[PDB]
């Protein structure tokens, strides 16, 4: 929320605030909690994205039988950038829609997290206490438990390392992606991606 | 960490960690930890002994398999990988849907979870319904859960080592 | 929820009650003595219907005729498919059945003066019907602790007998619902009663 | 600086409606304050009617391409060229069905001010409930709400499903399906 | 239908015309909806 307590500051910017363009002094304290919300959003689906990417660029892929007939080498054939498209519809429809029931969940959480929540903290159960619904109670973050053995202190650095890696992470993907658009853009990256 | 079974003398009687996966267990890490241990265990002790009793000879199971495609279990192959093949797929399908439903009952059959303050590997629904082995003292029983899980890693080398062998058979001595 | 008292509870699910809706909790005692009734109607009738699914899978039948008037033997009808046979079974027959099993119905709504959707529940008591429930009295035999396991197990015995009346319904007519390669019946999965 | 801004439309007045204790009062949401002109019980009598039809609806038109009454002539997929081609007579029963039920749960009250003359008349409970429901009052306001809102949808998807089919020719599933 | 994002791109490039020459004034003109005979009645509504 406030633009200060939050903990984003690192040592690349030196230990302040990085606002070049004040774009935190223009907002009423509200839109910053949107806006961390949507960092971590963001730097977290980039990351996602960059392995992916990373992987399909290298070429692995599962055994086969994505579908019925059409094989995973067979649908990765043409590289990464291809492969959304050549993927069946049916299954891009069942990964956007519980892609949907999870950011709807997150969404439906009372506290909220522009309303004096926590912006970053999606809920580790979404499906839980919903009347009518049932889900087996495995949480969407950390489902093992990694979390226990970290203390306060701990798991603020940790907190650190993630914003730091999903914004090089945000500009990892973005570099893949324009690369691929625009050749020559991103030099280091060879021709299969 | 000491706290759990499976420690032995064998290991310096200490905990085998050389990469350090324990130190960033919750409890409740190190109660999936042990939950997927003991599942793989049993499961390789059972692979390696259908395996070895196929693969060396022995009874075979008598009548048929399928009565429409005519199928014996002399005809499947009496070879791991290639008799698999060979069974039908619809009864590939049903023995998946069986071990699918037991792991879906002990999952939500056995009310304190493994994860959630609950013994790691127990089913209740599933060992010994007549009670063989139900009267033991808690001290052979603990020493016979360490046998358990120590034979049962032994056993997961052993499956490994047979898959290894099907497939790069230059590996492994002997087979 | 209000499903505690009640004699349900199973040793599979474990000793919690199975309600992941709450269906129990949405309406009165005596919307939770309906549910009752009607769950010990459903398993009494599916456990009768599973008998007489597996009577008509045999062919074993009754030696004599329907009906004097139409050409209509029990051999005759043994040889469709299980719900063809009530199909084929004629008319009149069929609304005297109804006619029995409407009079008994309407008899337990009426001369079991505590009903249960009432105080004094008692919902799936079909007892004080005389002579209709246990005629020759084999559960007289038995008592309290029997009787309850009795009562656990003829719910437990119906539940499966009402999946399992569906399960052989619908196998044949929608394909690779149950994984078993068993060829059943042919036929439909529903009949209108007239 | 609205005064007493609507809850649904806060550049608006507060309707009448939103200060009210029929179920689902707070969204407020009446644009053109028509809550101010009819009568808001009278309202929520014809509302819950419309959303208990189209809650019957709805349901049947998406399931009857899907399956038939067994032996039933005259059927079709699509509930258009369906009610076209079944026989009227079954059309006039199941209307002197809604006629009968209609005419005597409403037996001397179907004017605005004689529906209503009795207070404890409340909007839409004309008393069916066989299982008991209402009994248990804890839950009533939940069961009324649901109602509303599920009534309120079905009435709207049954408005979808209609013109969608008259837009393309072919049964709900078949024309959705045909998208993707 | 081709759904925008999992059956078809979600955004096709735009067609570039090229720099070039410019247009009449007439050319422009007489196509108008406002300032062209024809194009006035092809700005009555269909319907
Ligand atoms: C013909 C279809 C149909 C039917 C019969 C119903 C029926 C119902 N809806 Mg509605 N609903 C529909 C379509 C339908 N809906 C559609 C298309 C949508 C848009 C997504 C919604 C969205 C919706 C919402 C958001 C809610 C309802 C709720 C309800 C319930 C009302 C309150 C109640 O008594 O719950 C008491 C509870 C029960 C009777 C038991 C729980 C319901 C079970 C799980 C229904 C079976 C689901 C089925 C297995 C498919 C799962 C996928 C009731 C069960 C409310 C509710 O309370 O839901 C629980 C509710 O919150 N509905
Ligand atoms: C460290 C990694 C890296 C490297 C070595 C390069 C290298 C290159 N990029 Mg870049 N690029 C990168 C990351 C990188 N890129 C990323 C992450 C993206 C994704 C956003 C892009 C997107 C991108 C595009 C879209 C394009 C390039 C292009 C180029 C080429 C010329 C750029 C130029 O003139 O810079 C000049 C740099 C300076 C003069 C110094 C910068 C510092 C000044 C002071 C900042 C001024 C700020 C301004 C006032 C606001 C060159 C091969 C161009 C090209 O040739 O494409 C074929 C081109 O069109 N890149
Ligand atoms: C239509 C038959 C039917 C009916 C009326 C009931 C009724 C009941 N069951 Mg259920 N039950 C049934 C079939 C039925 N059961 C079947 C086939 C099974 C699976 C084998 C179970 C397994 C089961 C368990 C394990 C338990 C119950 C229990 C209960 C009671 C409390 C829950 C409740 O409020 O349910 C109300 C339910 C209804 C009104 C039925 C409506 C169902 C929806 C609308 C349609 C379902 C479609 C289906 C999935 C296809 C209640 C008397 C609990 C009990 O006895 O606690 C003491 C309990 O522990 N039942
Ligand atoms: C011949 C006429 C007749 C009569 C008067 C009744 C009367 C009754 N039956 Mg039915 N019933 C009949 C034939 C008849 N039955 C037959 C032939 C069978 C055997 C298959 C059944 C099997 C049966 C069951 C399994 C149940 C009833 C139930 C009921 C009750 C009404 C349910 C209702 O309104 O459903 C309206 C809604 C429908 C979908 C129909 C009531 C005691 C229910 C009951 O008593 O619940 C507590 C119940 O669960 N009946
Ligand atoms: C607005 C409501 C509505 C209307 C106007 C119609 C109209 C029609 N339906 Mg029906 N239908 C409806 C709802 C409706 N349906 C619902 C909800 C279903 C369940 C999915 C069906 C399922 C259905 C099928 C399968 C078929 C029809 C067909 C027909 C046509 C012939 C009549 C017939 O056979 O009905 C049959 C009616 C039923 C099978 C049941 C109707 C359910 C009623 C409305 C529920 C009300 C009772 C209530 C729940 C009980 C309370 C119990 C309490 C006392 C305890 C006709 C166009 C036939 C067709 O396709 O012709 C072209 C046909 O074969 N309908
Ligand atoms: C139901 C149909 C449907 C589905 C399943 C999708 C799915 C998708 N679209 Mg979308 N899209 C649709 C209709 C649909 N679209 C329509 C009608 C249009 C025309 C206006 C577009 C225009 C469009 C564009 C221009 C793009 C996509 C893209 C995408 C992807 C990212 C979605 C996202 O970020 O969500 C974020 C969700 C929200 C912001 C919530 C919106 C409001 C909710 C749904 C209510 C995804 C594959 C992107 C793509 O190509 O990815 C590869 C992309 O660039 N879509
Ligand atoms: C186009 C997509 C855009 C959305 C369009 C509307 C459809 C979705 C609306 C569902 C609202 C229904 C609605 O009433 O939800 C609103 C409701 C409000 O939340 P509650 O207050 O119940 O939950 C917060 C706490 O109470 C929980 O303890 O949310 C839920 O109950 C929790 C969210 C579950 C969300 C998971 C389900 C997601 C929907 C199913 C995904 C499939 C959609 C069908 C396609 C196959
Ligand atoms: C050199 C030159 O010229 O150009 C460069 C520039 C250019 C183009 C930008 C390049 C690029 C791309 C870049 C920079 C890509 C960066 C990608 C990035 C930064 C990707 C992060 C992933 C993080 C993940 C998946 C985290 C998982 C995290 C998990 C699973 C966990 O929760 C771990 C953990 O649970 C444990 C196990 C237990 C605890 O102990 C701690 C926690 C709870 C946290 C190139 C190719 O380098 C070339
Ligand atoms: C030099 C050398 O060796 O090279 C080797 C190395 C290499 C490559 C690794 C090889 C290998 C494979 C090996 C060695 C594989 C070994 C596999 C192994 C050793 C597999 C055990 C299974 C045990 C089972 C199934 C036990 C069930 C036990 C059951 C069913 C019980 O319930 C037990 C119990 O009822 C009792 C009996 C008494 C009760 O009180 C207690 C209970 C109720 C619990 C090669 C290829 O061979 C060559
Ligand atoms: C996995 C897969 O794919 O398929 C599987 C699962 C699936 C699909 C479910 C299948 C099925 C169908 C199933 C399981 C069907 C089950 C049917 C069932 C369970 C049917 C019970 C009837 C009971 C009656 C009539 C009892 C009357 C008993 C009466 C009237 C008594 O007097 C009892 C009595 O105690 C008293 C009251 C007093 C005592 O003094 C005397 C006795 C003891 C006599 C399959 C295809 O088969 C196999
Ligand atoms: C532990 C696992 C397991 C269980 C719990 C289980 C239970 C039941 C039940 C009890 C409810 C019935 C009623 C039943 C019936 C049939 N089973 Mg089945 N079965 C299991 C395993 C296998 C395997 C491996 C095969 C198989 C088959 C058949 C055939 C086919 C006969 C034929 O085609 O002549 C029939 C009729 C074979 C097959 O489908 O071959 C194409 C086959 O290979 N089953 N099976």
């Amino acid at each position: 929320a406030f633009v200060d307590s939050i903990e984003g500051v690192g040592e690349e910017t030196g230990n302040k605030i990085w606002d070049p363009l004040g774009i935190s002094d223009a907002v009423s304290d509200e839109a910053v909690m949107w806006f961390r919300h949507s960092e971590l959003k963001h730097g977290r689906v980039a990351m996602l994205a960059t392995v992916g990417y990373m992987i399909g660029a290298a070429g692995i892929t599962f055994p086969g039988e994505i579908a019925k007939g059409v094989t995973f080498a067979s649908v990765g054939a043409s590289g990464p950038y291809a492969a959304w498209d050549a993927t069946p519809t049916a299954g891009k429809l069942q990964i956007l829609t519980i892609i949907l029931a999870l950011e709807w969940a997150a969404e439906t959480k009372k506290p909220h997290y522009m309303r004096g929540g926590v912006p970053g903290k999606i809920d580790q159960l979404p499906f839980e206490g919903i009347p009518g619904l049932w889900a087996p109670k495995i949480k969407f973050w950390d489902p093992l438990n990694f979390m226990g053995a970290l203390t306060e202190e701990q798991k603020a650095r940790k907190r650190k390392s993630e914003l730091k890696n999903g914004r090089l992470a945000m500009i990892g993907i973005i570099s893949f992606l324009t690369g691929h658009n625009i050749p020559g853009s991103v030099p280091a990256l060879d021709s299969h991606f | 960490v000491a706290d759990m079974e499976g420690v032995g003398p064998e290991t310096g009687n200490k905990v085998f960690d050389p990469l350090g996966l324990a130190k960033i267990a919750s409890p409740e890490t190190l109660a999936w930890y042990r939950a997927a241990e003991l599942k793989h265990s049993r499961v390789a002790m059972a692979a390696v002994t259908g395996w070895a009793w196929v693969s060396s000879g022995g009874p075979l199971f008598p009548g048929y398999l399928s009565i429409d495609q005519g199928i014996t279990f002399e005809s499947l192959g009496r070879d791991g990988y290639a008799a698999w093949a060979a069974v039908p797929e619809a009864g590939k399908f049903q023995i998946l849907g069986t071990i699918g439903i037991l792991e879906l009952l002990q999952e939500g059959s056995v009310k304190p979870h493994y994860m959630a303050g609950g013994t790691p590997g127990k089913v209740p629904l599933l060992w010994d319904p007549l009670g063989f082995t139900t009267k033991l003292s808690a001290d052979t029983l603990a020493t016979k859960r360490t046998s358990e899980l120590k034979n049962g890693r032994l056993a997961m080398i052993g499956v490994m080592s047979l898959v290894s062998a099907h497939f790069i058979p230059g590996s492994v001595p002997l087979l | 929820s209000a499903a505690d008292g009640m004699e349900g509870i199973s040793h599979e699910t474990g000793m919690k009650t199975w309600d992941p809706l709450g269906l129990a909790d949405l309406g009165s005692p005596a919307t939770l003595a309906f549910f009752r009734h009607a769950e010990l109607k459903h398993c009494r009738v599916a456990m009768a219907a599973f008998v007489g699914w597996l009577v008509a899978v045999s062919g074993v039948h009754f030696p004599g005729l329907c009906s004097f008037s139409e050409g209509v033997s029990f051999e005759d009808i043994s040889k469709l498919t299980p719900l063809e046979q009530w199909a084929a079974v004629p008319a009149l027959g069929k609304a005297q059945i109804l006619l029995a099993i409407g009079i008994i119905e309407h008899n337990s709504e009426w001369k079991i003066k505590p009903h249960y959707m009432a105080a004094g529940g008692k919902p799936g008591d079909l007892k004080g019907l005389k002579s209709f429930w246990d005629p020759a009295g084999l559960t007289s035999k038995m008592s309290a602790a029997k009787l309850e396991r009795q009562r656990l197990s003829e719910l437990k015995n119906g539940r499966a007998a009402m999946i399992g009346i569906i399960s052989v319904l619908i196998a044949h007519n929608v394909p690779g619902s149950i994984p078993l390669p068993i060829n059943f019946p042919a036929g439909p999965s529903l009949i209108l009663p007239f | 600086a609205i005064a007493k801004p609507s809850n649904a439309v806060p550049f608006l007045t507060a309707p009448p409606c939103q200060s009210s204790k029929l179920a689902g009062a707070e969204t407020g949401f009446d644009p053109l304050y028509l809550s101010e002109f009819i009568d808001l019980k009278w309202a929520r009598e014809a509302e819950l009617k419309h959303g208990r039809i189209c809650m019957l609806a709805a349901p049947g038109y998406f399931f009857q391409e899907f399956f038939q009454l067994p032996g039933f002539p005259g059927y079709s997929p699509n509930g258009i060229e369906a009610v076209s081609s079944v026989s009227p007579e079954a059309l006039a029963q199941i209307v002197i069905f809604m006629s009968v039920i209609e005419y005597n749960s409403n037996l001397n009250k179907w004017t605005m001010d004689t529906m209503f003359a009795d207070p404890k008349r409340e909007p839409g409970n004309l008393g069916f409930d066989p299982l008991k429901f209402g009994e248990n009052k804890n839950t009533r306001a939940r069961l009324e709400m649901a109602e509303l809102k599920n009534g309120r949808l079905a009435m709207l998807a049954f408005s979808g499903m209609v013109h969608q089919t008259f837009v393309t020719g072919k049964p709900v599933w078949a024309s959705l399906q045909d998208i993707f | 239908m081709t759904i925008p994002g999992v059956n078809a791109p979600g955004l096709v490039p735009a067609t570039k015309k090229s720099v070039g020459p410019k247009p009449e004034w007439d050319s422009f003109r007489d196509t108008s909806h406002f300032w062209s005979s024809e194009g006035i009645m092809n700005s009555v509504p269909k319907v």
